[PDB]
């Protein structure tokens, strides 16, 4: 879009067409239908969460300090 | 004794004991003066026998029945102190009240995860 004083190019990130976007849409219809879910890539949150789950297990602190709750 | 009499007369009786813990606390107060080596937490060496020799005669029989409700104080809220621990075995239905519930305003404060019945 070359306006009177400013030309701006609204580029995109990946090749676009119809043969492709339809492939992506079929893949998404496929993933939802097959009930397929992939894992995130956060290898940090995974370790943090695992250490937090293991440290909090069988802790029984509330039965021991008489917190009324 | 007064209860046993009505029992043996053929009747059926209700016996309410207001605090049976004092019966053993009075034994503990006197034990050391009777010259008897102390035991687990200062309790008399004959705690379990003193407690059984009483609670074995408060029972129903073929000639009559006694129905009894007994309050049992547990010192310092420690349900493992020898005195409640040795009393638990002598009751059919045990209802365990707790301060952590009574402090919620929930009365009666029965602790449903510790009460039981034969």
């Amino acid at each position: 879009e070359v306006q009177p004083g400013n030309v701006t190019v609204l580029a995109d990130t990946a090749i676009r067409g119809q043969d492709l976007d339809e492939a992506r849409a079929m893949e998404a219809k496929r993933k939802a239908e097959e009930h397929i879910s992939s894992s995130h890539g956060d290898v940090d949150y995974a370790q943090a969460s695992a250490e937090l789950a293991k440290a909090i297990a069988q802790l029984r602190v509330i039965e021991l300090t008489k917190k009324a709750m | 004794t007064m209860a046993e009499k009505f029992r043996d007369e053929g009747r059926d009786v209700l016996l309410f004991v207001d605090n049976i813990y004092r019966y053993t606390l009075a034994g503990t107060e006197v034990s050391a003066l009777l010259g008897r080596m102390p035991s687990a937490v200062g309790y008399q060496p004959t705690l379990a026998e003193e407690m059984g020799v009483l609670q074995e005669r408060i029972t129903s029989t073929k000639t009559g029945s006694i129905t009894s409700v007994q309050a049992v104080y547990v010192p310092a809220d420690d349900l493992t102190d020898p005195s409640p621990a040795t009393t638990f075995a002598h009751l059919d239905a045990t209802v365990v009240l707790s301060r952590q519930i009574a402090s919620l305003g929930i009365y009666p404060a029965v602790d449903p995860l510790d009460s039981t019945s034969r």
